[PDB]
């Protein structure tokens, strides 16, 4: 029993597991397709920088609590707190977590440390806080992109932006690499993958993957496909940042 | 915050008065302080104060699914809290060593000695059994806890009464204290610890040390006993080198001490029952 | 020199933002924005923002009241709301607000727990209403309560049945049923400066440099669910009846808003 | 940690295809494998890779299966990163690395084709087997993940689950029937259990078994998980630095080859040892 | 006018030089912030490009400055302060300064006494000298008679008036507090 | 290469250090009192002759015999290697003519009750005692080096006994 | 099942007054300043001693008079047949830490390493009874391997009481039976006890017996350990030159 | 490529391959050294009830009247002229804090470190700020002790320009009880390199230059013919130490000369290690006597 939250029931299982049906399968689509993206920077007020990204059922926030006092030893730091709202996903999980939240946090940190330049932010720790309001597919990639937007918004220095992209594998007899999929295409999947790069200097920053199976060539094709997707996505984020800067110029 | 430091003057004076076999308040070495046992209104509450050290003890019950390894006998849950009113240093989550050692010692003493009947408190063997928890709280800290904590847990667990229950097959019916008379517990023997403090590597030994004597002592010997001369636990702490004859003598002391404390406890319970059988929601005993 | 700078506006019967000491800021909602959840509601008062997601699950009741479907609220003030919060467990304000929401849920009686029992003694619903702040510019309790109510109207639940042969229950995620709520508790906040100056919907700074705060929940049928009065320079009933009147007015306003919204869907 | 000029030395060495241990860029070091160390477990193993010593215990307990997958059991992983490795670990500082390693080990086994769990089911929805794996760190000398993986595989190969007949009966009375034949205990295949492979990039050349002194000199490291066939279950990336898109492919090919070699060697070794028998005396920590 | 982005190149080194908020790669410059760029030109004709996020563009309290501040903590040695108004333009990035013991009056007497010059919770204005190295501790000085405390609240809650050089009084009741009054 | 004895002798520069270290590592000062050590060191700092050799009590003379035995050992070891050294001189290059002086001075007595016992000038006594205090500091540091503590406390106490009034007064030029 | 056959034998096949063959070693882990290993039967303890070194995050705890002993305990999950979790942070491992700490602060002779951490670490790989004493002894061997001064072998062991007799170096079976078990740790040279834990009900007159029995068992343990240590020192010196 | 796995073989203790039967006096705590009239105690013992009781494991040594012990594993106690190699850990406003295999944090006062060339006037604030840009945190210094404080710490300095900061080279960390107390720890071997043997357990190995104080970093490459030698020396030192034998010029030179047939990598496998060490030991023993 937790003594910092309200007294609820010991255990609670959802109703779906008590359902009786073969859930609907997506079917067919253009494998090299991308979902419609709404990215806006400057949403939140009380934060030095914030960003919001929506792609399908995916809905993610990120805020940046700026430098807070706390060479190669007087080098900045950034600690990232990924956190999925308990009302995302078919199932509910207590807020704490402790299994995948921390894994994805490590991922974000490993993908952000390269882009950000911390020599110019010594003796300081940037608190990055991501929040996943709704899970609808590629989540870690949305989180990378949103954190990048929030950083670039707060005005922390960089070398280039971070663009992510998630891929899955069709378990059909002719397995094809499915780009920017949905939670259904992702739970009915064999393998998953996530790339994240910096498109100007064309360098990966952090990737990840897993598989019911695969093979070298397949993984390589997946990688390059995700790279092309990230390239095709970059301009949206560019325009978003320009727009937010124009609104700031307008405010004063 | 922090405890005020100890001056070398007081330290040396204490060591000398020990050398000369002189305590501070005016008692000998083989003597406790006046311990008072006062009761509350609710069956299961006891405030025991030895000198300045006051400790509160509450006993509560619940019904819960037992643990598979022991589906016949029930459960018991100790807990001791060091309230910030006991002393400044007792901030939450800071003096954890003392909490750990005290709680383990008390658990050991009472539980593993089989002081109460974990079997008598069975209701449905496999589904629902009792659960007796005991919360001790430290209010004022002047010296000896373990003795106080133990006397409190014992006075409580001997001054507690369960809501009666009826059963047929699986049909279990609980009832309220106003509909029937709550049933007491089942004790076999009441153990209560006894604390000895060693000074100058083992040369001198005192009983029921105050706070200063605890600050200028190097070692602590706890010994649990009954009125039937049955060692229940003994522990040495403080990183001290004692011997055999020392523990033998300390045990022959704890014998008498526990006998006397036990007589008192019984008298206290007797007086409380007598009072409630005459109108009055209290009970008081004095050393 | 903030306090002084602020009294200047106060004595001009205004505020440094453009509010006439007795009116709130732009209040807006959004219902059904989220699919993964049973009920969803976004509320925002200008810069302040809150979002409630209410999930529905099964659970076994107690022995004192088998016919009671639990409603468990929890408030989350993550560090992205404001810098006064740090990554870790919940602080004090989150916990107080959680208990406030729960006290409301229990006293206003907006919902009958009995309306959540399927098979008494065996199953009952549990509504995990998780609220999250996203901009703590001030007056978070009003927003929390209003978002809770909104989502708790949005929520429509499935229907379940019991089979004696299987001795288990089945759900029908196709057909559903809304959730009946009787009372519509709205919360109205107040900040009391030195003696007699009560401002309504106080933002952040106005609460930082204030002598006391007050919150009042006012059900529709001229009743009160909670008068949260944590400390303060003091008040007499004369400085309280006015707050109650203003609370009734705010009740009317926000109920009209919520009706318009649930009808624009 | 270490200085900058030492890093120059090491990176030019790699670029020159030499290393302080006078080995190339595709060469592990003698890894002392042992199995059947601890006795109270249903499986165990130990590895000493240079200056990293890992122990691994495996306990086959009986538990309820998982509602979404009642037709088969599950593996759980715990990782005690004992402070005996480096004092900078304690009751709170090692949780980070332990969690990381455990999440990896899970990600290696959400594959459905590695350990045939269907073979671990007794009575669906009612009882099943559960493999509690417990990794225990005792030194940290680099190439940690590869050694942990090798230990997991050696322990699985050395795992002996007993046969049990769980017979149902009316009025809710259950009975378990053992087979009094500790020699007749079942054995799970490991022909797919994968080995990890950590390619750390130094300069413009990639390296395997990245000793600490060389990890500090690097900027990225690609972890691959290979099976003896040649597929690639997992592909993770770790490091506070960047990484080009082309070098990924070389890293993956090298991981493939190294995994082939590693699995061959391990299989041969452990068949040898299983052949010897109790004549080996099980020299451990002595 | 054009707003830039942390990855886009801006110009060759042969057509400009990095001023701030940028970096260099092979034969090119690359921005490092989301903001507005500007290429200033010297009489030398070689431009200096830079990028700025004009939200809080830049401020710099130089030596011969006059900066207000608030007295938080004090000691027999020094009194620490927070920077609010550098001149008259506030700066939400409140810098933290210090005032030494002897660097308190133009007379430089050691007889000076902090508790009779300053108190915690009053506003002064002073002249910075040293920027600082590790914590950027501004060291301010008040070696002038038109410097020091300007507003000061009374024993509990009343604002006082600067009667004389080292005296101040509340108008409601009568009580002579001691400060390093300004002017 | 050096050995412990070397790191004990190097700390000494005000006298013959080989013989001091041998006196240590043969266990002389480990059995005497505070002042007797001061006297046995006076046997070294002092280098002037006097008219009448003194008469010394046993408690204070005995140690000097062990001192002379160690000196003879050093002399033989020096002659084996042919240092062109003589034994009688080396042994008698150490005048104990002030042992009693220093003893009575360390007992806390009056300079006038001291300048009489010997037909020697005063400035020579002052030089003796100053060199003696320097040597005592050095020997304290040596004992600090080897690891002993009783001996260094002993020598420091001797120092505290010497400096009373005039042997260590200030220089009017300062 | 049984504990004391009428003949005098136990289950394992040993009388009351004897114990199980400890098999040890010193020098397991070289990346440390001191290491050891011991198997006191089926038990398998493992000790480490990171020497007297600097305090970081000083946090105003560097004692200026003496040294700072920090001993940590751990019982692996797969130690017992019943798997458990949270081996550290529990309310029992911390008590073991306290015990070891007040023992070695007594023995380790800290007055010579002021403002310095002596970090002791103990991991129990397999437990079959006598889990505290094995750890005491492994940590002792470690300290010794680290050339850390210490007054005397702090040798520990356990005793018990069954059928009016005293058993030495209990195992898990008679440890689960619930009978009185008395664990202790003493310094043989002087005959002084550094620790005395005990947990179960028994009469008083039956105390001296188990007490002297545990003491004698610890003496035997001393003999075995010192033979090991002497072999180790001899081999090392021979290898030097 | 090449990977190899192998089971663990059991040790062969007692070192019977030598057969010495030493003429020493070993002890262990509790052991009673000879109790006689006034014997002085040294490091590695103590007193109880008029009885001299050991405190540490090793051989006893009775200098003329002083009884000490010489343990087999310790942390570097500070002498007064011993050279030393050190890895820096912190940079305090006044000085540098350095890590030796010592029981505390060695100290290099800002007054001690030599200056570029001989530009010696005095230390000012500008030097206090260059205190970092020159001697980065984590760097290495080859110094010699200046003095030992009563609190145990070691203040060390730099007598000349032969000392100071170190180049790129390579390093090893061994136990400090495996370097013979002798002179000229700074060697320049004919193999094509040079070596520094700390009185602590830090050995440094650097290629020998041609010109003949660290104030400039010559971060140039190193000929393969001078990195292979360094790596072989590194592995040879590790071999020597794994077999518990002393370490100095002749030992390392002869293990080197022994490990030419066996290639640059295959001489850590315990069989090759042992046979090389045996060859070196035997030839030292027979040539020296």
């Amino acid at each position: 029993g937790d003594h910092r939250r309200i007294r609820g029931p010991e255990e609670s299982q959802p109703p779906q597991l008590y359902a009786a049906d073969e859930e609907e399968a997506p079917g067919t689509r253009d494998p090299t397709r991308l979902r419609p993206v709404y990215a806006r920077a400057g949403l939140l007020s009380q934060a030095k920088g914030s960003a919001y990204l929506e792609a399908g059922g995916t809905k993610v926030l990120c805020a940046v609590s700026g430098p807070r006092q706390a060479p190669a030893a007087l080098r900045g730091r950034l600690l990232c707190d990924f956190r999925r709202a308990p009302f995302a996903g078919r199932r509910r999980r207590a807020p704490p977590g402790g299994c995948e939240e921390r894994e994805l946090a490590l991922a974000l940190q490993e993908a952000l440390e390269p882009a950000v330049r911390l020599g110019r932010y010594p003796r300081a720790q940037l608190e990055v806080s991501a929040l996943l309001l709704e899970d609808g597919g590629s989540a870690l990639a949305a989180a990378l992109t949103a954190a990048a937007l929030a950083l670039a918004d707060a005005g922390v220095e960089m070398y280039d932006l971070v663009v992510g992209c998630g891929l899955s594998l069709a378990p059909g007899p002719a397995p094809t690499w499915l780009l920017d999929p949905t939670r259904l295409e992702e739970e009915r999947a064999a393998a998953g993958l996530t790339v994240a790069l910096m498109p100007v200097l064309n360098q990966v920053a952090g990737l990840l993957g897993s598989g019911e199976g695969g093979l070298t060539e397949s993984w390589a094709e997946a990688v390059r496909l995700g790279l092309e997707g990230c390239q095709r996505l970059y301009p949206v984020l560019q325009q978003s940042l320009v727009r937010a800067a124009r609104r700031r110029g307008a405010a004063a | 915050m922090k405890e005020t430091p100890l001056s070398n003057c007081e330290r040396r004076f204490l060591l000398r008065a020990i050398e000369e076999k002189k305590r501070l308040d005016g008692r000998q070495t083989y003597d406790y302080r006046n311990i008072r046992i006062s009761f509350g209104t609710d069956y299961g509450c006891c405030i025991v104060e030895l000198g300045k050290t006051r400790v509160l003890g509450q006993v509560s019950c619940e019904l819960v699914s037992p643990k598979l390894n022991r589906a016949t006998e029930g459960i018991l849950f100790f807990n001791l809290e060091l309230s910030q009113m006991a002393a400044p240093a007792f901030e939450p989550g800071r003096q954890s060593d003392l909490l750990v050692k005290l709680n383990r010692l008390m658990e050991r003493c009472l539980r593993n000695s089989k002081c109460i009947d974990t079997e008598s408190l069975c209701v449905v063997a496999g589904e629902k059994v009792w659960q007796i928890r005991v919360d001790l709280h430290l209010l004022n800290h002047d010296g000896n806890i373990i003795d106080a904590a133990s006397i409190a847990a014992i006075v409580a667990l001997c001054h507690f009464r369960r809501p009666d229950v009826s059963v047929q097959g699986d049909e279990v019916t609980l009832y309220t204290p106003e509909e029937r008379d709550p049933v007491p517990l089942s004790i076999h023997h009441m153990p209560i610890c006894v604390s000895f403090a060693f000074f100058q590597q083992g040369t001198y030994l005192l009983v029921d040390p105050n706070e200063r004597e605890e600050r200028v002592m190097d070692g602590l010997l706890v010994i649990a006993m009954n009125k039937h001369r049955e060692i229940c636990t003994i522990q040495s702490s403080g990183g001290i080198m004692l011997l055999k004859d020392q523990v033998l003598r300390c045990s022959k002391i704890a014998g008498v001490k526990v006998a006397e404390i036990t007589e008192l406890i019984l008298k206290a319970l007797e007086n409380d029952q007598k009072v409630r059988k005459e109108g009055g929601k209290f009970g008081f005993a004095e050393s | 020199e903030p306090l002084e700078y602020y009294r200047r506006f106060l004595k001009e019967n205004c505020r440094p933002d453009g509010r006439e000491l007795g009116e709130f800021r732009t209040t807006t909602v959004n219902i059904g924005s989220i699919s993964t959840a049973d009920g969803s509601a976004l509320v925002k008062l200008g810069n302040t923002t809150v979002i409630c997601g209410v999930k529905a699950e099964f659970a076994a009741p107690s022995t004192d009241a088998p016919d009671k479907g639990y409603v468990v609220p929890n408030v989350d003030l993550p560090p992205l709301c404001s810098s006064r919060f740090r990554s870790g467990p919940p602080g004090e304000e989150a916990q107080v607000a959680s208990q406030f929401i729960a006290d409301v849920i229990e006293n206003s009686q907006i919902i009958q727990k009995e309306d959540l029992c399927i098979s008494p003694g065996k199953l009952v619903w549990v509504l995990y209403c998780d609220l999250i702040c996203l901009d703590y510019d001030g007056n978070i309790l009003d927003a929390c309560t209003f978002a809770l109510l909104a989502a708790l109207k949005n929520v429509q639940l499935p229907e379940v049945t019991i089979n004696e042969e299987t001795a288990l229950a089945e759900v029908n995620l196709k057909k559903k049923s809304y959730l009946n709520i009787r009372t519509h508790p709205v919360a109205t906040s107040f900040a009391v400066f030195d003696d007699t100056l009560l401002i309504v919907d106080p933002t952040g700074e106005e609460e930082h440099l204030a002598t006391g705060t007050l919150t009042i929940v006012m059900d529709e049928e001229g009743k009160l669910c909670c008068l949260h009065k944590p400390g303060g320079s003091g008040l007499t009933g004369a400085k309280l009846q006015d707050c109650m009147s203003r609370a009734v007015t705010r009740h009317k306003e926000v109920k009209k808003l919520m009706d318009e919204v649930i009808k624009s869907m | 940690t270490l200085s900058e000029a030492e890093k120059v030395y090491i990176v030019h060495g790699v670029q020159e295809d030499l290393r302080v241990d006078g080995r190339g860029c595709e060469d592990y070091r003698c890894v002392e494998v042992e199995t059947d160390v601890v006795s109270n477990t249903s499986g165990s193993a130990r590895v000493k890779l240079g200056h990293t010593d890992i122990l691994v215990g495996v306990k086959a307990e009986m538990g309820t299966p998982k509602l979404e997958k009642p037709n088969e059991g599950y593996l759980e992983f715990f990782v005690d990163c004992s402070a005996s490795a480096t004092p900078e670990f304690e009751g709170r500082g090692g949780d980070d690395l332990g969690t990381e390693i455990a999440n990896t080990l899970y990600r290696i086994f959400n594959n459905k084709s590695s350990v045939d769990l269907k073979t671990l089911c007794i009575s669906p929805r009612e009882h099943c087997w559960v493999l509690y794996v417990d990794v225990l760190l005792l030194e940290c000398g680099g190439n940690l993940f590869d050694a942990i993986s090798i230990a997991v595989k050696a322990a699985l190969f050395n795992t002996r689950i007993p046969r049990v007949r769980v017979l149902e009966d009316e009025e809710g009375s259950k009975d378990i029937e053992l087979s009094d034949d500790p020699y007749d205990c079942i054995r799970l295949s490991v022909e797919n259990v994968p080995c990890i492979v950590t390619l750390c990039k130094i300069g413009y050349r990639h390296v395997v078994d990245a000793t600490l002194q060389e990890e500090a000199c690097s900027l990225a490291s690609l972890l691959v998980s290979v099976t003896s066939k040649g597929v690639v279950t997992c592909m993770r990336k770790v490091g506070k630095g960047s990484l080009d898109p082309e070098s990924i492919f070389e890293m993956m090919e090298t991981g493939k080859r190294v995994g082939k070699v590693l699995h061959a060697s391990l299989q041969s070794v452990v068949h040898k040892e299983e052949s010897l028998g109790p004549k080996r005396q099980k020299v451990g920590f002595l | 006018v054009r707003y830039c982005i942390p990855g886009e190149r801006l110009c060759n080194l042969e057509e400009g030089s990095p001023g701030s908020g940028t970096y260099t790669r092979h034969g090119y410059i690359f921005s490092s912030l989301a903001g507005c760029l500007m290429k200033s030109s010297e009489n030398g004709a070689l431009p200096v490009v830079s990028v700025v996020r004009e939200t809080e563009s830049q401020l710099l309290p130089d030596v011969g400055a006059i900066v207000t501040c608030k007295v938080s903590s004090i000691n027999s040695r020094f009194a620490k302060v927070h920077i609010l108004y550098v001149g008259s333009m506030p700066l939400k990035n409140s810098f933290r300064g210090t005032i030494r013991k002897e660097d308190v009056r133009a007379t430089e007497k050691d007889k000076v006494e902090i508790y009779k010059s300053f108190r915690p919770g009053d506003i002064v204005l002073a002249k910075v000298i040293s920027l600082g190295d590790a914590q950027s501790n501004y060291l301010l000085t008040t070696a002038e008679n038109e410097l020091g405390v300007v507003v000061a609240h009374s024993e509990s809650g009343i604002q006082m008036v600067p009667i004389s050089w080292c005296e101040m009084q509340c108008p409601k009741t009568h009580t002579k507090e001691f400060r390093k009054v300004a002017r | 290469v050096i050995e412990m004895k070397g790191r004990v002798a190097c700390e000494i520069s005000s006298a013959d250090e080989l013989l001091l270290t041998e006196m240590m590592f043969n266990g002389l000062f480990n059995d005497l009192s505070a002042e007797q050590a001061t006297a046995l060191l006076s046997c070294f700092v002092f280098q002037e002759n006097s008219s009448e050799m003194p008469k010394l009590t046993e408690q204070l003379a005995g140690p000097l015999r062990q001192m002379q035995e160690c000196a003879k050992r050093i002399a033989k070891v020096s002659a084996e290697a042919k240092l062109e050294i003589d034994e009688e001189t080396y042994l008698s290059s150490f005048k104990p003519h002030l042992m009693d002086v220093v003893y009575t001075w360390a007992t806390g007595a009056t300079f006038a009750h001291i300048c009489k016992m010997t037909d020697v000038f005063e400035g020579s006594i002052i030089r003796c005692m100053r060199r003696l205090e320097e040597l005592l500091r050095q020997m304290c540091q040596a004992a600090k080096a080897i690891g002993n503590t009783e001996l260094e406390n002993k020598f420091a106490e001797g120092i505290t006994k010497i400096k009373r009034d005039i042997v260590f007064a200030a220089s009017l030029y300062l | 099942l049984e504990l004391l056959s009428d003949q005098g034998y136990r289950v394992d096949g040993r009388r009351a007054g004897e114990l199980r063959k400890i098999q040890a070693r010193m020098g397991v882990f070289a990346q440390a300043d001191g290491s050891a290993y011991i198997e006191q039967g089926n038990t398998k303890a493992l000790a480490v001693v990171y020497g007297p070194h600097e305090i970081r995050g000083s946090r105003a705890r560097a004692l200026p008079d003496r040294a700072l002993v920090n001993c940590q305990y751990s019982s692996a999950t797969f130690s017992t047949g019943e798997r458990k979790r949270r081996p550290h942070g529990d309310r029992k491992s911390c008590e073991m830490g306290l015990q070891l700490r007040q023992t070695f602060e007594a023995a380790i002779l800290t007055q010579l390493h002021p403002r310095s951490q002596i970090d002791i670490y103990v991991q129990v790989l397999q437990a079959d009874g006598g889990t505290y004493a094995a750890c005491v002894n492994a940590a002792t061997l470690a300290v010794l391997d680290a050339g850390i001064p210490m007054r005397d072998f702090v040798c520990a062991c356990s005793a018990g009481f069954v059928d009016g007799t005293a058993l030495a170096d209990l195992s898990h079976v008679e440890e689960a039976a619930g009978g009185p078990q008395l664990a202790l740790a003493l310094l043989p040279a002087s005959g002084q006890i550094a620790l005395l834990e005990m947990d179960a009900r028994l009469h008083e007159d039956h105390l001296e017996r188990v007490l002297e029995a545990a003491a004698q068992a610890a003496r035997d343990v001393h003999t075995l350990l010192d033979r090991v240590v002497r072999q180790h020192v001899r081999e090392a010196s021979i290898l030097l030159g | 490529m090449a990977m190899e796995m192998r089971l663990p073989v059991a040790r062969k203790p007692l070192s019977e391959r030598l057969g010495r039967d030493t003429k020493k006096h070993l002890v262990v705590p509790g052991d009673t050294i000879t109790t006689d009239t006034g014997f002085m105690r040294g490091h590695g013992t103590y007193m109880g009830e008029e009885k001299l009781i050991a405190s540490v494991a090793g051989s006893v040594e009775r200098v003329n009247k002083l009884i000490c012990v010489k343990a087999l594993k310790t942390r570097y106690i500070g002498e007064v002229g011993d050279i030393v190699v050190g890895r820096i850990t912190e940079v305090q406003q006044k000085r540098w804090k350095v890590e030796t295999n010592s029981r505390l944090d060695s100290v290099l006062l800002l007054s001690s470190m030599n200056l570029p060339g001989g530009e010696l006037r005095r230390r000012s604030a500008e030097d206090e700020l260059a205190m970092r840009g020159f001697l980065q945190e984590g760097d290495l210094i080859s110094a010699e002790v200046q003095a030992v404080f009563s609190d145990g710490a070691v203040s060390l300095h730099t007598r000349s320009l032969k000392y100071g900061k170190l180049g790129q080279g390579v390093l090893v960390q061994v136990s400090p009880s495996l370097v013979k107390r002798q002179k000229t720890h700074f060697h320049d071997l004919p193999c094509g390199a040079s070596v520094i043997l700390g009185n602590n357990g830090f050995i440094w190995i650097y290629p020998t230059p041609e010109h003949k104080g660290g104030f400039i970093a010559n971060l140039e490459p190193v000929s393969l013919a001078d990195r292979e030698v360094i790596s072989r020396l590194r592995n040879c030192i590790i071999s020597l130490v794994t077999q518990r034998m002393m370490l100095y010029d002749t030992s390392i030179l002869y293990c080197y000369e022994a490990s030419l047939p066996h290639q640059i990598k295959d001489i850590l496998k315990p069989e090759i290690m042992e046979e090389i060490v045996m060859e070196t030991r035997q030839r030292l023993l027979e040539q020296e006597g």
